[PDB]
RNA sequence: GUUCCCGGGCCUUGUACACACCGCCCGUCACGCCAUGGGAGCGGGCUCUACCCGAAGUCGCCGGGAGCCUACGGGCAGGCGCCGAGGGUAGGGCCCGUGACUGGGGCGAAGUCGUAACAAGGUAGCUGUACCGGAAGGUGCGGCUGGAU
RNA sequence: GGCUAAUCCCCCAUGUGGACCCGCCCCUUGGGGUGUGUCCAAAGGGCUUUGCCCGCUUCCGGAUGGGCCCGCGUCCCAUCAGCUAGUUGGUGGGGUAAUGGCCCACCAAGGCGACGACGGGUAGCCGGUCUGAGAGGAUGGCCGGCCACAGGGGCACUGAGACACGGGCCCCACUCCUACGGGAGGCAGCAGUUAGGAAUCUUCCGCAAUGGGCGCAAGCCUGACGGAGCGACGCCGCUUGGAGGAAGAAGCCCUUCGGGGUGUAAACUCCUGAACCCGGGACGAAACCCCCGACGAGGGGACUGACGGUACCGGGGUAAUAGCGCCGGCCAACUCCGUGCCAGCAGCCGCGGUAAUACGGAGGGCGCGAGCGUUACCCGGAUUCACUGGGCGUAAAGGGCGUGUAGGCGGCCUGGGGCGUCCCAUGUGAAAGACCACGGCUCAACCGUGGGGGAGCGUGGGAUACGCUCAGGCUAGACGGUGGGAGAGGGUGGUGGAAUUCCCGGAGUAGCGGUGAAAUGCGCAGAUACCGGGAGGAACGCCGAUGGCGAAGGCAGCCACCUGGUCCACCCGUGACGCUGAGGCGCGAAAGCGUGGGGAGCAAACCGGAUUAGAUACCCGGGUAGUCCACGCCCUAAACGAUGCGCGCUAGGUCUCUGGGUCUCCUGGGGGCCGAAGCUAACGCGUUAAGCGCGCCGCCUGGGGAGUACGGCCGCAAGG
């Protein structure tokens, strides 16, 4: 542009656009599961992912994911969530923190046991 | 033509990129006090007011390095760079404290103050500031 | 004899091919997931206007067929009046949520149909517009080269 | 209903003084002074008692705390563009401490807005905090300042002060208690309950200190405050020990089975002594008061500690918690097994399909350490909104072209002013925080003391170069005269011939047409091919060009009229009159639309024949809109040089068009090619810049969704 320009139009700061809207705000959100299933990931991967079909507080209605091998959640299970997609499971854009509420930690992890919610074993 | 000084000071950088011996400038008082300092600074040789056609002007005689040995033989050049500052459209002002250190002492920066034009050295001797007119190395 | 069919050598030209033309790639139709527009309407928020009624309270008038106090050319009680929170009637404005159904859109994919584009892509391509066709598209008119030879 | 006191209310008196109206002087918005008139004061209590102490009254000054007013600064949406009846001003009154439409009556027709009014959305603002090299960005919790509010609203009363959190009246919503007749409440005080939530504390101790209120003083009140409790939430200090100790135990991992590793690690030896046990035990607190003196100055006296039997000081004394993330590249750390595009990992690129350092475990290793990781958000990296500090030929990006409004910007010389600009002196810029030094807690975190500033604004003085303004000149920019030139530039009106088609006369016979080859089709009802006549419409062959003209779209036979731009020479006239250009206005290929004409050729749609798997196409035969004319719409484009306009500067060769000269050639103005310097990611550009520079405008900010939706304006519709 010109100085003139610049003095008659400014420059235009452009916002930041959240990536995780169900969330409004916060760190965490809790929610309860309606539909639980496991659902097929895109190219150039094949798998059956775990998935909760989530009604939030916060009034939005999302998919999340079950990280970890093993699951106890079921129709009806409460479960708080926080932030993360899952690459490659398009509409999945939140996991399930695993060691809260409805959701029991990994059975018989060893490695990395604040990310799974497991207890440090005797 | 909208600005004298902008013209001024690129009617010369286009004569030192092909070596000219001069090159004229239209005549002005305000011109001969940038040319002046641009005199005694020794970016050039120095200036005269001659005439074309009828025509007050000011031939401004450039001043460049030696004959340099291998595949580019064109010498440095003296004034390696001048740029205008303040221009019509943006007017740029500099109180004496603010006042800029060209390229580390190497360089200069002319300026019109109230006490006429002066280097960046010059101005911290009287103690004054001005309008920033241009930069120099 | 080297035009034709297969294979190869050299120079050159186009390319959106490099998994290298047994390359790439376009749109409909079928299925599933997500979001969005429209939609008889339904529900909510805020707001504007006109008028009816109107508490407390200030202020104004009266204070007499008339009470209490006198400090009686007075005061208080008491009466009336204006504005007035808001309640009520009626019609408008912006926004939000939602709706049988409907329009295309994104993604998914191992489906059906054709082969429009990239080589002169086998009718050079693209283009605004117009009419038409299951779909990519075709054709008319004018335009561009970002078209091989 | 009845009595009673006072620092409770009222009348008279005094008038230092004050208030008010009228007059004069000074001043200069209602400030100071004075004269006539008029109006206004008051309270006692207590001791040691013809004397002091707490209070009362009127007035002036001070100090402190406020009210009101002005200049400047303060977010997003223009898809909110026009807003306003107490509205804007005047007059007269009402009201207050006071100005004012603050309020009322009357009078005038005004006030505000693209320098963004009105409207919608969002937020209490600042000192500061966070980040950042800075500029800037983000933010306003704690702490200090200001504001606003006290269940939701309205209102006043008492008052120096409130329209009053724990005061009042009313209305509403809500909850409660009841003896069922009625009445009460307002935690956004300190705790605490509940609800919502991912989530945020003890119904503690104390007036000892600091401070506040009442009081002569004692003293009383103080959920302010001083401390205590809980929470790794944060920062800081600290611990889980130190020295010795094998060519090196077992176990576990790896191995070529020789061995490598965990590892001085452990065991074990000595040394130290967190925790805990005993004794001492604070600083914080000397004032008020009392005393002599004088209830003062000064000197002396005693009382007072919630935190707390805590910190700390001294003695004794136990080897005394370690966890978490990571090891494909970024990025520091690698092996074995298990799995077999499964299970799973994932910030990005990517891993997993039987030898995975990328998944799960183990060994080993890397990084931090009462912590480590994760999610969310803010700045940074992002010169990715570019002021510092970016771009638009082909990557995203020049408006289709003009003309012009506001605005931004502007040639050479001289003076006045001194607006911007620079300097100096001064006031303000609180405290905490930041920074530098020092010092106190054993250090540190924390805290104390001092130091150094800044912008920015108020005032006074100065400077005059540049930008500004005013004034007076100039001719280099710009326009004009005079005289000429080239051109498909534009509008109107005419008119020429070639050719296609149809019709008419002639003459003539068996085919013509078309494709790759064919068919459809036309033809003995006489076609094609040929000669003559006629009708009508559209487009202009050769000239013609790598040409000319126009701002663009675009403009081509010829003739006349009307009209625009533009170049040249003379250097005659005006004297900066200039450049650009948000809006606005006009022009704007084709197709398309409206009303009316016209319709020869051509030809979307459509029909038929071929081709083909199909052929809603390409090829052939037919054919309607339309293509043409007038008037009025539409306003789009690969509207292209994918290149906004103007000006100045920076080698040349060559070809061409068109003026002028001193006609070899020189000089202007347009149209191409190659090239200096330079630019460019490259391709290429290069005096027709895409080079070096200035001014103003338009435009870009990852692909798709999408030139879509909604809103808005335009159009007959299409649709823009
Ligand atoms: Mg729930
Ligand atoms: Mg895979
Ligand atoms: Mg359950
Ligand atoms: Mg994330
Ligand atoms: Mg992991
Ligand atoms: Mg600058
Ligand atoms: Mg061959
Ligand atoms: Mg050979
Ligand atoms: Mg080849
Ligand atoms: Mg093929
Ligand atoms: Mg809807
Ligand atoms: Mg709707
Ligand atoms: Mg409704
Ligand atoms: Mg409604
Ligand atoms: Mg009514
Ligand atoms: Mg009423
Ligand atoms: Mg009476
Ligand atoms: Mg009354
Ligand atoms: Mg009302
Ligand atoms: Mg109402
Ligand atoms: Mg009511
Ligand atoms: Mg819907
Ligand atoms: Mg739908
Ligand atoms: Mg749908
Ligand atoms: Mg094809
Ligand atoms: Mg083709
Ligand atoms: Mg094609
Ligand atoms: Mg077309
Ligand atoms: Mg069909
Ligand atoms: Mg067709
Ligand atoms: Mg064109
Ligand atoms: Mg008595
Ligand atoms: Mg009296
Ligand atoms: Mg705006
Ligand atoms: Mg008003
Ligand atoms: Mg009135
Ligand atoms: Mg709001
Ligand atoms: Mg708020
Ligand atoms: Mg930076
Ligand atoms: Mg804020
Ligand atoms: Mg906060
Ligand atoms: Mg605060
Ligand atoms: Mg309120
Ligand atoms: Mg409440
Ligand atoms: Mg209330
Ligand atoms: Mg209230
Ligand atoms: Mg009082
Ligand atoms: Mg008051
Ligand atoms: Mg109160
Ligand atoms: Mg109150
Ligand atoms: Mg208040
Ligand atoms: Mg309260
Ligand atoms: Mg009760
Ligand atoms: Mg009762
Ligand atoms: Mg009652
Ligand atoms: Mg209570
Ligand atoms: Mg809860
Ligand atoms: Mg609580
Ligand atoms: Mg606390
Ligand atoms: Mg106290
Ligand atoms: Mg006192
Ligand atoms: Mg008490
Ligand atoms: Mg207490
Ligand atoms: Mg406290
Ligand atoms: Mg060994
Ligand atoms: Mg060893
Ligand atoms: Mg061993
Ligand atoms: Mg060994
Ligand atoms: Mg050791
Ligand atoms: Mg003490
Ligand atoms: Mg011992
Ligand atoms: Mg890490
Ligand atoms: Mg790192
Ligand atoms: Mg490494
Ligand atoms: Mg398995
Ligand atoms: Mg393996
Ligand atoms: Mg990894
Ligand atoms: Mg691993
Ligand atoms: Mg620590
Ligand atoms: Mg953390
Ligand atoms: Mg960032
Ligand atoms: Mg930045
Ligand atoms: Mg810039
Ligand atoms: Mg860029
Ligand atoms: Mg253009
Ligand atoms: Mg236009
Ligand atoms: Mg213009
Ligand atoms: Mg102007
Ligand atoms: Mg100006
Ligand atoms: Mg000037
Ligand atoms: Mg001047
Ligand atoms: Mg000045
Ligand atoms: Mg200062
Ligand atoms: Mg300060
Ligand atoms: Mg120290
Ligand atoms: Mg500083
Ligand atoms: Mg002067
Ligand atoms: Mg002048
Ligand atoms: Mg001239
Ligand atoms: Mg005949
Ligand atoms: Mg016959
Ligand atoms: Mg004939
Ligand atoms: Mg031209
Ligand atoms: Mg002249
Ligand atoms: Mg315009
Ligand atoms: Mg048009
Ligand atoms: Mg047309
Ligand atoms: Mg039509
Ligand atoms: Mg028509
Ligand atoms: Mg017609
Ligand atoms: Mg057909
Ligand atoms: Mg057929
Ligand atoms: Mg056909
Ligand atoms: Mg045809
Ligand atoms: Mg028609
Ligand atoms: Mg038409
Ligand atoms: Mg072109
Ligand atoms: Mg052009
Ligand atoms: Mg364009
Ligand atoms: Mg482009
Ligand atoms: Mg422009
Ligand atoms: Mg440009
Ligand atoms: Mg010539
Ligand atoms: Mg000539
Ligand atoms: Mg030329
Ligand atoms: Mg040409
Ligand atoms: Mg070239
Ligand atoms: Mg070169
Ligand atoms: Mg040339
Ligand atoms: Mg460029
Ligand atoms: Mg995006
Ligand atoms: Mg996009
Ligand atoms: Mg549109
Ligand atoms: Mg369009
Ligand atoms: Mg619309």
């Amino acid at each position: 542009p010109t100085i003139n320009q610049l003095v008659r139009k400014g420059r235009e700061k452009v916002r930041k656009k959240s990536k995780v809207p169900a969330l409004k705000g916060a760190p965490f959100r809790r929610g309860v599961c309606t539909v639980v299933r496991t659902v097929t990931p895109k190219k150039p991967n094949s798998a059956l992912r775990k998935v909760a079909k989530v009604r939030l507080t916060s009034g939005y209605e999302v998919t999340a994911y079950i990280p970890g091998e093993g699951h106890n959640l079921q129709e009806h299970s409460v479960v708080l969530i926080r932030g993360g997609r899952v690459k490659d499971l398009p509409g999945v854009r939140y996991h399930i923190v695993r060691g809260v509420y409805d959701a029991a930690g990994v059975k018989d992890r060893k490695k990395s046991r604040s990310k799974y919610g497991t207890k440090k074993p005797k | 033509l909208t600005d004298p000084i902008a013209d001024m000071l690129t009617r010369i950088r286009n004569a030192t990129r092909v070596y000219k011996e001069s090159t004229d400038v239209p005549a002005s008082r305000f011109k001969e006090e940038i040319l002046r300092i641009l005199a005694r600074e020794g970016f050039i040789k120095g200036y005269e007011r001659v005439d074309v056609d009828g025509k007050p002007y000011l031939r401004v005689y450039l001043k460049y390095g030696p004959r340099r040995q291998g595949p580019d033989p064109r010498p440095e050049q003296v004034i390696h760079h001048i740029r205008r500052i303040s221009k019509p459209g943006r007017r740029v002002y500099v109180g004496v404290k603010e006042i800029p250190r060209v390229r580390r002492g190497l360089g200069i920066a002319i300026l019109s103050t109230s006490k006429g034009v002066l280097t960046d050295r010059e101005a911290r001797k009287l103690g004054v500031g001005g309008e920033l007119i241009c930069e120099v190395w």
